[PDB]
């Protein structure tokens, strides 16, 4: 019995839990496409008053 | 120029609305330290790790 | 009860609080507006004295 | 002078006009963090992008 409870629980825990140091790979992928998206924001709001000139 | 509208804020927003939106997520499993936070992540994933659990317990 | 209040929360941020980035784009959008009619409410005035010589 | 037509000022708003539309795309990839965003950018890049894509998957 506790073999397989062992077993099962090394089972489980690849499709349930998370893998800590690939998760925060992707949190900084999106944490630096944040501040860029949110760069260039400020850029195109800036574009439009070259008109006014 | 076209003042009225402007298409390359448009873009720009949306893009951000999904970079913040999924970063969201990637809090989440980081904070909880469980991959499938919600159903529809994973959904016969969530579905059999229950079955796991279950047995597990 | 801890669960429902935050996804009721977000339900309600939704339709009450306003997204910061693309509020600030209409209102840069409107800015320049405001400069645009002004610039040409100024020449409308200085074009009735042409035949007024 | 010919004041009727300025023709000047027709070569310059076209100048001006394919910048803009440069100006956008540029704006667009640096937002998003990918090359290709739209069909348009390259037609052969998106096709061999997604055969990678699902491969990764």
């Amino acid at each position: 019995l506790m073999n397989a409870y062992e077993n099962t629980q090394a089972s489980e825990s690849r499709i349930r839990d998370t893998d800590m140091a690939e998760q925060m790979t992707s949190f900084t992928r999106y944490q630096i496409l944040t501040q860029a998206a949110t760069s260039m924001l400020a850029q195109a709001n800036m574009k439009s008053q070259s008109v006014m000139r | 120029m076209i003042i009225n509208h402007n298409v390359s804020a448009i873009f720009a927003h949306r893009t951000l609305k999904s970079n913040d939106a999924n970063l969201s997520k990637d809090i989440e499993k980081l904070s909880s330290g469980m991959r499938i936070n919600k159903a529809g992540d994973d959904a016969s994933g969530l579905a059999v790790s229950e079955k796991m659990r279950t047995q597990i317990a």
